């Protein structure tokens, strides 16, 4: 079961890289109380895959 | 309005800063809000220009700096007279037992001078106990004092239950109950038993339980003192009960480190002696009636020399000593009949009649001591025919100053035996003389009076 | 299963979106000194004492010194990384604990914190850590057992539900055994077990943990840890932790037992935080109010009357009286009793378990000291077969106590002693008990009218244990019902004492040891 | 450290300058008395165990700005009590005592940027009603603070930056 | 055993989750740092005195 | 750092002129009460071991000398004396 | 960039500007005239002052010196590189070799491993030695202390230990130094360099000579070596000369850096000095580490407050007493206070737990007699309480035995008793079989057959 | 103790064989040399053996052997030579 729940890990691993970009903007709409539809997505990105 | 401020809180010592012109005298009662709930503070010292440090009578958490301190101009002082019977109280006179207002006509401040020894007046009547070997061997008087002194486990408590029972059933003598440092175990315990002896509506009762601030178990024993106070001076005759005077020495230890005064001969305060004056002093029949009082007195580890129980003999009358020893052979109440002694024992006070018979009791127990280490190596024959009858009446006496309580009934199940002075004398002085040779022993085990002796010899 | 990383994603979007961003005023203040794990604030005109100063980073202080111009406040972690000059806030809060009834069978630091690795808790909301014990008219006086399953305590130093027991002893006499066979033994009785340990070494809590797993009990008690590295305001304030999760159980109807392990080293760090608050010291240098220290944690052991418990639970829970038992163990070096800490909590507890080194060298294993153990509730907490034999050990042991001076000249005694002097010793070797290895009442009740009745006169000293061994296993299966009911019921009628008499008599006969 | 030693001085200071109404004149003649205090070679003087009143005269001899009766007497009893290094903080505590009785204070404003002079307007206005004060501001900058504003008066904060709003968050998380 | 499979499967979804966490607000950091705004910034401080 | 007895309103009458010796040195003022003991103020002509007058008609033995204070102990009731007197 | 503005005997106040203040245990240094001296900070005071406590001769520091503020705490090199060399307290060579060449520096101020990660093991470790492992039997992985006063034996036993079980373990193993004699740690390192086992063993020492700092820190040092060791996954033999010295170090410091004293003068923080120090030398599951330990007993008071506090951290504690050396009688451990945590029936079996139950017995109730002996003489003791204290008296001479590394003070060679054959020679003498032999013929001897051979000699 | 533990031995001189004309009172069994026989000439380390332990023994035997004795022929050899020797 160890040796599995490691495959699950990595799998979710693979899988958050997208939800992370989603939580990124709604706590920087929640806290600035504005929406921002951003320009620069590279910086958004750059992060997205760089430490994932 | 509140005319001063907090400025220090380190623990339980609290400081409060008052403009020059209102500084509180010493030992006035200080209030202040610990949010939703009141505190008061007792002042102990002034020191410096207007500040003044006092120990919490509460819990200590929860203040600030620069709350506004209202100083009550008066000392703690509590309700007296016969509005405070069968109620139970703090050190502030306020009631923890959920029954209301205590309806007090009248309060006292709870500090006051002792008696001038102008208006004593030595009166020698004796108490009657209805327990029988405290009324044999450690008589005490009206206005006197009795210190039960043992290590733990042996009896003090039950035997004060007991004496408040017999008291306050056989003779309707008022009784007020200071638990200094109270085991609240032990005190629902006594409620309860006093409740169901249907006594509690002649004794009032005040407990410093042992989670409060020392400054709490510190001044219960004279908030009780006070409530004895007033009773005397309706000319009654009062009897006060303090459930432990070392935990008395130990509270004023306490505080006094927390002062910061330096400390003396084993630790305790520099004070020592002056405290436990200042509290015993206080306990006298002045002529308007009397206070008599019978306290515990933890020994620690069985030393009877540390300061607290060595600073206190000099105010006791008759002292008596239990036994863990006795105790554990299944003896109650325990008493040691050798160690124990009283001032009032003299043929003067007591009566010819009396002492002889307390004397030929001692006599024979310590005789029985010298022949125990005889029958152990040589068995019992090798005895003359008077060392075989000193032996058999040595067991007999042994037995009989056993008894059993009214208070005790809920652990042995058996009821309750009180025993008056005249049928104690005549019991063993019948016993001595031989007449009651022809009982077996257990006959006089638990048994109460000595009738009960004959009576219970037959079943066996 | 986790591949759901919808349940994590949404799961952060819900912390999320229930951030009230509103802000709010607060007090603040600068570290002017850090030194041994204290911090000098200068600031916070409004700090109470007891309050919780929060640090950077998620690290907090207990204000204890509300001097006139600083505060002094122990840092409850690792303080190294702390510096000058930061700044500090004051919220309104008191420290708080996690407690409920997910707790049970797990680890935890005094702060509720899981340590061992098995996830989250399961709490049921939080706790104060310092509070105030059911009054005087609150109370129910004690009168049920909790059994310990050693023949030497359950009979002659009952424990009642709601009593507070001192086990006491030099360092290395099975002090912490005696209190994990006391937990072991609930693991069938409904009572919850917390074990909190002050300043022991984590290898050692590791240890015990896993003997509670090899036995069932793991999975009924709770485990409070402050190692011998944490800072000393953890260590000392890890019992009102647990307390404080012992007192969720009693304020509900149920019942618990807590054992402090060492308040001997709570009082040692309380004494360190003392000497670096500057604060005058007292004997031993333990500073003032030591007393006062414990008097507050072992007065919140109590058994409270149904009324309480109604009114607390808000009607919920009727008809049932809670309790929380605590088992303090303390420390003595050289047997010495007359030291500061054993005088005080000797003072303020129900009972004393006397563990002696010699006896325990002797053979004597658990050492309970019969003469000077001693246990204020008494009979009146024991089972009434219970109550009716022990009385009678109880003379026993005395009477051989005081004979026991004549056994370095024994042969020059006298038969009508020597009879009393034998049987004290095999009453004695008859104490004797192997650890982890509890005893129902039905056993202990059996074994202890054995004894009574004469029956082991003539059984030789060095065979006791093989006796009783073998009287313990042939009723196991050849008069089960009987123990069925006195484990069931605890009851005595001459009944019981016949029935006794011929298992005895059958046994003494029919078989061999 | 000589805050708690400077107290009793700056509050009999303060109580005998306001009997004369002369609290303006104190505080530089404190302020004076205080510098002279920093000097390389006087530091090293106060330092050395001279009798009192000689190290007092060797003080005062220094100072002609003092008015020569009550600054004297001041200096002479600081000197009578070796206390003459605490001067620093008796002129805090003397100007300190001063807000509080002329119920005026002062309050920071800390800002990503400068603000627009209505703001500032309803932040004194609205600060005058969290406190009765007069209150002075003084605004200054910074980009920690890269959103908001942080308003520190006295001891009291509110926090209103958004950088205190992002980690306020994060340990909910 | 089974106990402790589903102990190591709470334990890695927690320290997935913190990660995820972290990430988050950096990004949201790195939002804010350009969607900050004079014209949002002092609406920022104009609701918050009108909060005060 | 202690502070020794001197306070807020006796630094302002040193202000108002250092040498207050103006006062007649016969006579002191209460500046401290406690466990029987009390600090005097003044008495610059006390002698050690003489005895000091209280109000109510009490006295107090003057023990300790020092540089500022006068340290008595009270003989008898102590409880009412206050700072001032 | 700071300023010295005083300095008491080791410990030294520095002042920085406001805001450049080290952290705590951050090392400066300064330049003590034509030297280098490396100051660990300790407090921090406010006003931008800091104290610190020097590591090196305290002598020649002027007020007014010039400090530097390295920005890091003391790290030390770490790994293979050490391995077979001596160092200071600083990481330095102090042998007359090179550099040492280690790839990595940790800092040795570090955090015990988490509860999460502990491992225990019942793995029993056999010595030599017939009363260590009968009374007080210790396993892989697992923490033993020999106590003892001055000149009792708790040297030379941790170097039979070293002997015994050093040589015949594979991993690396390492040997700290704490304020014990130079000429000891001399003799050592040239018996390793002339054994080729040099190679295997890592060397720390901050001797008696040195300063309080060094012995302060130096127990430290030793364990971040073996704490790399542990954490690549090997095990690890960690010998600590005299732990003692540590908290003696501590009190020596504390009153200077203004600390209320407590007990009997220590430091108020022993408990905490101790236990952040005993914490961190443990085995998990990583690795594991092996660590015997001489606590030296003032006084020979065995309730002092540092040995008191010691007991608890141990699983095997062995304790040597004067009054059985002076009988000649070596290993002088008494055997009524040596314990272990592995001293159970489920770990040594049946039949050695219940052999050394019986020991502990008769010996106890030899001491229950020795009063009545003393004051009325032997003769007067009960026929079976002669044969008591016959028996007691040959136990104790069985429990002595020969050491290779006594050979220096007896001749008497060396011997090596296997467990095996211990537990029958004790259960013998129990069991009255070898109840007719004197008491010197067990004196000095190995297995039970070389006490039968020496009864025929005489 | 502080110094007993700093050195390399100690020669303990005892008062009450001082006492009894034996000078010095050198006290064998408390006294030793941490470098032991290392320090001898040859000839001495032969000659000696573990004498101080013959004498050590002595001493403690005649704490026994004087009220009685047992084995008494060879332990009266024992008792000869050591007296002799001191
Ligand atoms: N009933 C018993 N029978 C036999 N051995 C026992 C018994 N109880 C405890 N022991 C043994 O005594 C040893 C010490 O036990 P334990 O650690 O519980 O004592 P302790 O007082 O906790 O010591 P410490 O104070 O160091 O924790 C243990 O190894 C245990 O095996
Ligand atoms: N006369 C008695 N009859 C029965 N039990 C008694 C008697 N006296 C004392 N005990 C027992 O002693 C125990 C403690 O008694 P207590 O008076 O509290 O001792 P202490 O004097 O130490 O307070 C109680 O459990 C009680 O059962
Ligand atoms: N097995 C042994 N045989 C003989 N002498 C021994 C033995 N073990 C220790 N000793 C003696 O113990 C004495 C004390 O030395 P040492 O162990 O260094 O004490 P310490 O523990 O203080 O260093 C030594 O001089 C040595 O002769
Ligand atoms: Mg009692
Ligand atoms: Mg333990
Ligand atoms: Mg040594």
């Amino acid at each position: 079961a160890q040796a599995e729940i490691e495959a699950e890990r990595k799998r979710a691993r693979e899988e958050l890289r997208k939800q992370v970009a989603i939580l990124a903007v709604a706590g920087a709409e929640k806290i600035i109380e504005r929406s921002v539809d951003e320009a620069a997505n590279s910086d958004i990105v750059d992060k997205l895959v760089a430490e994932l | 309005m509140a005319t001063g401020k907090i400025v220090q809180v380190i623990g339980a010592v609290v400081d409060v800063e008052f403009p020059q012109d209102a500084v509180p005298r010493v030992y006035d009662a200080l209030e202040v809000q610990n949010g939703n709930e009141r505190l008061v503070l007792e002042v102990q010292q002034q020191l410096g220009g207007g500040i003044v440090r006092t120990i919490a009578m509460g819990s200590s958490d929860g203040l600030r700096r620069g709350l506004d301190v209202k100083d009550l101009e008066h000392p703690i002082e509590v309700p007296v007279g016969k509005a405070t019977l069968g109620r139970i109280m703090n050190v502030l006179g306020e009631p923890v037992d959920m029954k209301g207002e205590i309806g007090e006509e009248e309060r006292w401040a709870i500090h006051r001078a002792a008696p001038s020894y102008e208006e004593l007046s030595n009166s020698q009547e004796l108490l009657e106990t209805g327990i029988k070997v405290i009324d044999l061997m450690a008589p005490f008087a009206k206005g006197g004092k009795v210190g039960l002194f043992g290590g733990a486990g042996v009896g003090k408590t039950v035997n004060m239950m007991e004496l408040i029972r017999n008291i306050a059933i056989e003779h309707s003598g008022y009784s007020v109950f200071a638990g200094v440092g109270e085991r609240t175990r032990e005190g629902n315990d006594f409620y309860h038993e006093m409740t169901d002896s249907n006594v509690i509506d002649k004794v009032s009762l005040v407990y410093g339980q042992m989670n409060e601030p020392p400054g709490n178990r510190l001044r219960v024993a004279l908030t009780g003192l006070t409530m004895a106070e007033k009773f005397r001076d309706e000319g009654r005759d009062v009897l006060l009960f303090v459930d432990n005077i070392y935990r008395y020495t130990l509270a004023g230890t306490e505080v006094s480190a927390l002062l910061g005064r330096m400390p003396s001969a084993v630790g305790y305060q520099p004070t020592l002696a002056e405290e436990m004056g200042v509290l015993q002093e206080r306990i006298t029949s002045t002529k308007t009636g009397s206070i008599t009082s019978v306290q515990a007195v933890y020994v620690p580890a069985d030393d009877l020399t540390d300061p607290s129980p060595a600073t206190t003999f000099a105010h006791l009358d008759a002292t008596v000593v239990l036994s863990r020893q006795i105790a554990s052979l299944g003896i109650y109440p325990a008493v040691d009949p050798l160690d124990s002694t009283s001032r009032q024992l003299d043929p003067l006070v007591v009566g010819q009649e009396h002492y002889d018979t307390a004397r030929g009791v001692q006599s024979i127990l310590q005789r029985y001591q010298e022949l125990k280490d005889i029958i152990a190596i040589l068995g019992m024959d090798e005895l003359s025919e008077e060392d075989k009858l000193v032996v058999a009446r040595a067991r007999k006496i042994q037995r009989f100053l056993s008894q059993p309580f009214f208070v005790a009934e809920v652990f042995t199940g058996s009821p309750g035996k009180y025993v008056s002075l005249k049928d104690t004398i005549r019991g063993f002085k019948g016993i001595m003389e031989g007449e009651y040779d022809h009982l077996p022993e257990q006959a006089f085990y638990m048994v109460g009076s000595i009738e009960e002796a004959v009576e219970k010899a037959k079943k066996l | 299963m986790q591949l759901n990383s919808t349940e994590i994603s949404e799961l952060i979007k819900q912390r999320i979106a229930q951030f009230n961003v509103v802000s709010e005023a607060h007090n603040e203040g600068t570290i002017v000194s850090v030194s041994d794990g204290v911090i000098r604030i200068h600031g916070l005109a409004d700090c109470m004492q007891g309050e919780m100063i929060s640090l950077p980073g998620n690290r907090y202080a207990i204000a204890l010194n509300l001097e006139r111009d600083s505060v002094g406040a122990v840092v409850m972690g690792p303080y190294a990384d702390l510096a000058e000059g930061m700044k500090v806030k004051c919220t309104g809060r008191i420290l708080e604990v996690p407690v409920g009834r997910g707790l049970l069978g797990r680890v935890v630091n005094t702060l509720g914190a899981p340590i061992d690795g098995k996830g989250p808790l399961d709490h049921d909301g939080f706790s104060a850590v310092e509070a105030i014990a059911p009054g005087v008219i609150e109370r129910q006086s004690v009168d049920q057992p909790v059994q310990t399953g050693y023949k030497a305590v359950d009979s002659m130093i009952p424990i009642g539900r709601g009593q507070r027991e001192l086990i006491i002893g030099d360092r290395q006499t099975g002090k912490t055994a005696l209190a994990i066979d006391a937990i072991i033994n609930q693991r069938d009785s409904g009572i919850k077990c917390i074990y909190v340990a002050i300043g022991q070494k984590a290898s050692t809590i590791s240890n015990v943990v896993r003997k509670l797993e090899e036995h069932g009990a793991l999975a009924n008690t709770i485990v409070v840890v402050a190692t011998a590295s944490e800072s000393a305001a953890l260590q000392y304030l890890a019992p009102y932790a647990g307390c404080a999760m012992g007192e969720y159980f009693r304020d509900r109807g149920e019942d618990a037992l807590i054992i402090y392990d060492d308040l001997s080293k709570q009082a040692v760090a309380y004494r360190q935080i003392s000497l670096l608050l500057r604060r005058p010291p007292g004997r031993e240098a333990f500073p003032g109010d030591v007393f006062y220290l414990h008097s507050r944690l072992l007065e919140r052991a109590a058994r409270v009357n149904a009324e309480y418990v109604e009114a607390f639970t808000k009607g919920e829970v009727k008809g049932k009286t809670g309790s929380l038992t605590a088992l303090p163990i303390i420390e003595t070096q050289a047997g010495d009793v007359s030291a500061f800490v054993p005088t005080n909590v000797i003072s303020i507890t129900d009972g004393q378990i006397f563990l002696e080194t010699n006896l325990f060298n002797a053979g004597i294993r658990p050492a309970v000291n019969p003469g000077i153990s001693v246990s204020r509730v008494g009979g009146a907490a024991q089972t009434k077969i219970m109550k009716k034999l022990s009385g009678g050990i109880r003379t026993a042991l005395a009477q051989y106590r005081e004979l026991a001076a004549f056994s370095q000249f024994a042969s020059d005694l006298d038969d009508a002693t020597r009879k009393q002097l034998d049987h004290g010793q095999k009453v004695t070797e008859l104490l004797k008990q192997k650890q982890y290895a509890p005893m129902s009442v039905a056993q202990q009740s059996l074994v202890l009218f054995a004894a009574e009745r004469g029956y082991l006169a003539d059984v030789e000293l060095s065979k006791i244990g093989s006796f009783e061994a073998a009287l313990l296993a042939y009723v196991d299966r050849d008069h089960a019902p009987l123990m069925q009911e006195i484990n069931q019921t605890g009851g005595y009628n001459d009944e019981i004492e016949g029935k006794l008499k011929g298992i005895l008599d059958s046994f003494k006969a029919t078989q061999s040891w | 450290e000589f805050i708690t030693v400077a107290r009793p001085y700056a509050k009999a200071a303060f109580d005998f300058a306001v009997e004369h109404q002369s609290v303006e004149r104190w505080q530089d003649m404190l302020a004076f008395a205080a510098e002279v205090t920093k000097n390389e070679q006087m530091a090293e003087l106060l330092s050395g165990a001279l009798a009192p009143e000689t190290l007092a005269e060797s003080f005062i001899a220094v100072a002609g700005e003092q008015l020569d009766e009550n600054g004297q007497n001041l200096i002479r009893v600081m000197a009578e009590n070796g206390r003459l290094n605490a001067l620093p903080d008796v002129l805090e505590q003397f100007i300190h005592l001063r807000a509080v009785s002329e119920a005026t204070a002062e309050v920071d404003v800390i800002s990503a940027a400068a603000l627009s002079e209505q703001q500032l307007a309803k932040i004194s206005a609205a600060m005058e009603k969290r406190l009765s004060r007069k209150v002075k501001l003084n605004a200054k900058i910074d980009k920690s603070v890269m959103a908001g504003v942080i308003i520190r008066a006295g001891d009291m904060v509110i926090d209103g930056s958004v950088r205190g709003r992002l980690e306020r968050l994060a340990d909910v998380l």
